[PDB]
């Protein structure tokens, strides 16, 4: 069974920090992004034909570009 | 300006980066909703009482925004994807295409 909603809810929970920037949220948000990216990559086999999953992968790597992370 | 209407939108899965998991179709006509929601509301037969209350509140106080033009009638589509065995699988994906737009 695909556990993609688990990854998103956890990410939405962790990304409850506004704004500041110190700076800042760059080291905070990219940690949350990587955690999300890792969670989605772990449930990858189970989400083979899940639309919400395939949207999450393209959504994560889009946020990874601006601002630059990894 | 232009009121709440449905607008064309062809989603090419290759441009979007989904050609790797969707076997067929190559894309689909999803459409999108866009437009002003003044009195009387678009899709007024199905529109919520809240949208009716909010567009009335907006008419008295512009600080409160008008209702918003979103898909109110959607339809599903069948797509093909490959599983671990590299075998094609059919699945119906709900609320993929817009049939009608309304104010919410």
């Amino acid at each position: 069974q695909c556990r993609i909603q688990k990854c998103t809810t956890d990410f939405v929970s962790l990304t409850s920090h506004l704004n500041s920037a110190v700076d800042g949220f760059d080291s905070e948000f990219c940690k949350a992004l990587r955690a999300y990216a890792g969670c989605t990559q772990r449930t990858s086999k189970a989400c083979r034909g899940n639309l919400v999953y395939h949207s999450a992968v393209l959504g994560i790597s889009d946020l990874m570009s601006q601002r630059n992370c990894s | 300006k232009s009121s709440c209407k449905r607008h064309p939108l062809y989603v090419d899965f290759s441009d979007v980066g989904w050609n790797d998991w969707i076997v067929a179709p190559p894309g689909y006509h999803a459409f999108y909703c866009h437009g002003e929601c003044p009195f009387p509301l678009a899709d007024h037969l199905n529109s919520t009482n809240h949208a009716i209350v909010q567009t009335l509140v907006n008419s008295v106080n512009s600080k409160i925004p008008k209702a918003c033009c979103v898909p109110t009638e959607l339809s599903a589509i069948s797509m093909l994807y490959l599983d671990e065995n590299e075998k094609v699988v059919l699945k119906n994906y709900q609320d993929m295409v817009v049939e009608g737009c309304g104010c919410r």
